[PDB]
């Protein structure tokens, strides 16, 4: 595969440039927080009498 | 025919401009919708 | 690894200017000149 | 309609670098693949 992409730089660079292409796309759409859902999830019985 | 088109060259990419223009305008000026409207062999009378 | 395997490779036969056989940069001038001398002196004490 | 819906220009304009960037991966060119991706407004020109 080195020998390969060796003779063959704008390959290389190809698959590169769509990797940043891919990753700049995501971060348009990726949420952002401080935390992702690291508290377990509660339910609550509310009653009155 | 094409022997004397590369003989030419610059000639054809002028025409090749043209069809880029008059493709840019077909597309500004052609209307736009979602999903066309199908017979469906049903339909319905609105009585109010 | 990847970019390792496929880029940096491509990069190193294309982009690195060739350094002649025993050059160091132990001749260069200003700060880089005095620590590359630094280094290698440093890998002979490390070494011994 | 308000929120979201326009996206088509965007992805058509990621469409043809994608495809540009993989026609230059196959040839070892970035120029040559201007010979393939030239071709695309003699299509959409019908089609319109
Ligand atoms: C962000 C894309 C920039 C890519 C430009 C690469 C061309 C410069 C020459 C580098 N080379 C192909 C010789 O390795
Ligand atoms: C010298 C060739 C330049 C490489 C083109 C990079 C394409 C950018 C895609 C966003
Ligand atoms: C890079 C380490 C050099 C020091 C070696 C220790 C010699 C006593």
């Amino acid at each position: 595969m080195p020998n390969f992409f060796i003779d063959r730089p704008i390959f290389a660079w190809v698959i590169a440039i769509i990797i940043m292409l891919a990753g700049g796309l995501a971060i348009l759409k990726l949420p952002v927080a401080q935390y992702p859902t690291i508290a377990p999830p509660a339910v609550t019985i509310s009653a009155s009498y | 025919s094409v022997g004397g088109i590369l003989r030419s060259t610059g000639r054809y990419l002028v025409l090749y401009l043209i069809i880029v223009v008059g493709m840019a305008y077909l597309f500004v000026r052609l209307p736009s919708s979602f999903l066309p409207d199908e017979d469906q062999g049903v339909f319905m009378t609105m009585v109010q | 690894v990847l970019v390792a395997l496929i880029l940096t490779p491509a990069l190193c036969a294309t982009m690195l200017k060739p350094i002649a056989k025993g050059d160091h940069g132990e001749g260069k001038k200003g700060f880089f000149g005095w620590f590359n001398r630094m280094f290698e002196k440093s890998t002979h004490h490390y070494t011994d | 309609e308000r929120l979201s819906g326009n996206q088509a220009p965007s992805l058509y304009a990621i469409s043809l670098i994608v495809v540009f960037l993989c026609l230059a991966a196959l040839y070892e060119s970035w120029s040559i693949p201007f010979s393939v991706m030239l071709v695309v407004p003699l299509g959409v020109i019908g089609a319109l």
